[PDB]
């Protein structure tokens, strides 16, 4: 249409506000402060376009896997009300995280203030995902234990709470805080390990490795560091700039892994739930 | 290059019905990355959207108004753009400018214009208006150095923050102070304060300054054809 007529624009005459990666050089959206034109360029090809989709796909995926896991039989559960919240929790967190995500890179250039008040939403997102996938895992493996699993909610909730508070700061979101956001949400999520420490001390080495505790936990540190070190290393884009502007840049493969591995907890947390099933409430 | 600069030809005298070819020479930044528009102002008038090319597709958008009387063609090579005026008329007296687009048609970058002047001294049609209107008030101010001035842009229909404010000094071409409503241009002092959402802008200067005289122009380039403001005459007093 000859409407909100726009053209992709190079790194260099892109404001200071919208200045993020260097290593993108072409193919960025110009500052329109218009909602009509950022919904349009999801349409679009420019550098957010991968963005956009990765996580506007991911969040009606996760939405409709959240409406049929409530909908599960009452039969497939032992507690089907205490499971089902654990895991609504986690979806409201998956949900969350990804629809505050794809909006912000939608809304990205409207202008500094819709930036800076939907990056502020970005990043809580992903605290309120960390947050939400702990929930129902914490509560698996503590099923027989309630103690910890009360106790390592709460440094989860006061953690993500922090999480939440240190991306209010306007520091934070300034590209040489890239590193600070890295480190910020790969401590939250790697401080999965305190939990599992405290279980492997209890349940033992066969027990906590017979469940794929293990198996599923390395794939998730994994996730966890070779997703982080992506996103702060700006890998592929740091050698190859230019060519990696539009597909395959280090954002949309963290996107990617964002999607992934909220899926594979998912699958974990999932067998946990499909276990206690098997075994039955209480214990010996 | 060093800075963007956009050049055009010299001044041209011509017989009526004759044919001009004007040339704008884009230099400091990759010419196939920006489209380039055609500006047209006629004596003591306000600018008209001649239209846009896009050096890159070569895809050419005009105004009605010029659909017949003007075409775009280019030189990715030498890095130049041009516009054809055929069958001149009294009314193409005017200096038409080379004004160059970012991602959206606010124009950061102005040519100094070229003067056409059809003369019969050696030996047709009219000006429509389409679209949306945009309507500047006041039409002229006088102002004191030092006072703080209000001037208002009224869109026909909604525009959607895409808004640029434009000042002229005499027998120069304009020069952007605000885009996108309130967004700052770069050099431009703080003074100018660009404010407004849906279909009524405003722009404020704070203790004008004896360079604060010209002409201020408001352009929309949500729509297309894109249209400028009749413009506000600022003299200062002082
Ligand atoms: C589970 C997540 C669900 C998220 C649902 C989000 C739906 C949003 C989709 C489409 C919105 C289309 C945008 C249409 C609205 C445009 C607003 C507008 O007029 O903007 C210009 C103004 O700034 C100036 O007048
Ligand atoms: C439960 C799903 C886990 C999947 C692995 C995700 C990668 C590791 C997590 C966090 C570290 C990277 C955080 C980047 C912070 C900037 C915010 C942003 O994404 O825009
Ligand atoms: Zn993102």
């Amino acid at each position: 249409e000859f409407e909100g007529r726009w053209r992709v624009i190079p790194h260099d005459v892109l404001p200071d506000w919208l200045k993020d990666n260097d290593f993108l050089l072409h193919g960025h959206r110009p500052p329109m402060p218009s909602f009509r034109a950022c919904f349009k360029s999801i349409f679009r090809i420019h550098t957010e376009t991968g963005n956009i989709w990765t996580h506007l796909l991911g969040c009606v995926f996760f939405l409709c896997l959240g409406i049929f896991y409530m909908f599960r039989p009452n039969i497939s559960f032992v507690a089907p009300l205490q499971e089902k919240v654990v895991f609504g929790l986690f979806f409201l967190g998956a949900i969350l995280c990804l629809s505050f995500s794809w909006l912000f890179h939608t809304v990205y250039c409207h202008s500094e203030g819709v930036s800076r008040l939907f990056s502020k939403l970005d990043y809580s997102g992903i605290a309120l995902l960390i947050m939400g996938s702990f929930v129902p895992w914490l509560y698996y493996s503590f099923y027989c234990n309630p103690q910890p699993c009360f106790i390592y909610l709460i440094v989860i909730c006061v953690l993500g709470i922090a999480a939440i508070i240190v991306s209010q700061w306007d520091m934070f979101a300034t590209p040489q805080y890239r590193g600070v956001r890295a480190g910020v949400f790969l401590g939250l999520g790697l401080s999965g390990i305190i939990p599992t420490l405290h279980y492997v001390i209890s349940e033992g080495f066969l027990k906590a490795a017979t469940i794929g505790q293990i198996g599923w936990l390395m794939l998730m540190a994994s996730l966890y560091i070779t997703g982080a070190a992506l996103y702060a290393a700006r890998i592929p884009e740091r050698f190859f700039p230019g060519k990696c502007d539009i597909w395959f840049h280090s954002h949309q493969l963290f996107h990617i892994f964002v999607v992934a591995g909220a899926f594979v907890h998912f699958h974990g947390v999932s067998n946990l739930q499909e276990f206690r099933f098997m075994i039955g409430g209480g214990c010996s | 290059m060093g800075e963007v600069l956009l050049q055009q030809s010299g001044p041209e005298l011509v017989k009526p019905g004759a044919s001009v070819r004007i040339t704008c020479k884009a230099s400091g930044y990759t010419f196939t990355d920006f489209n380039m528009d055609w500006v047209k102002q006629s004596p003591g008038k306000s600018l008209e959207w001649i239209g846009d090319f896009n050096p890159n597709s070569g895809g050419s958008i005009y105004n009605q108004k010029f659909k017949d009387k003007a075409t775009f063609t280019v030189d990715k090579s030498s890095s130049t753009a041009y516009m054809e005026l055929r069958s001149l008329t009294f009314e193409d007296t005017a200096v038409y400018y080379c004004a160059r687009e970012t991602g959206t048609a606010w124009f950061a970058y102005w040519g100094q214009g070229t003067l056409v002047t059809v003369s019969a001294a050696g030996g047709g049609s009219g000006g429509g208006g389409s679209d949306i209107q945009m309507t500047q008030s006041p039409a002229s101010l006088s102002a004191s150095v030092g006072e703080t001035v209000t001037i208002t842009c009224r869109a026909s229909g909604n525009i959607h923050n895409f808004l640029a404010w434009y000042q002229q000094k005499q027998g120069k071409s304009p020069q952007v102070l605000v885009y996108n409503a309130k967004t700052l241009a770069d050099g431009v002092p703080s003074r100018f304060s660009g404010s407004g959402s849906g279909t009524q802008y405003s722009l404020k200067i704070n203790s004008l300054q004896p360079e604060d005289f010209g002409s201020y122009y408001c352009q929309q380039f949500w729509s297309t054809p894109y249209t400028f403001g009749g413009g506000t005459k600022l003299e200062i007093n002082a």
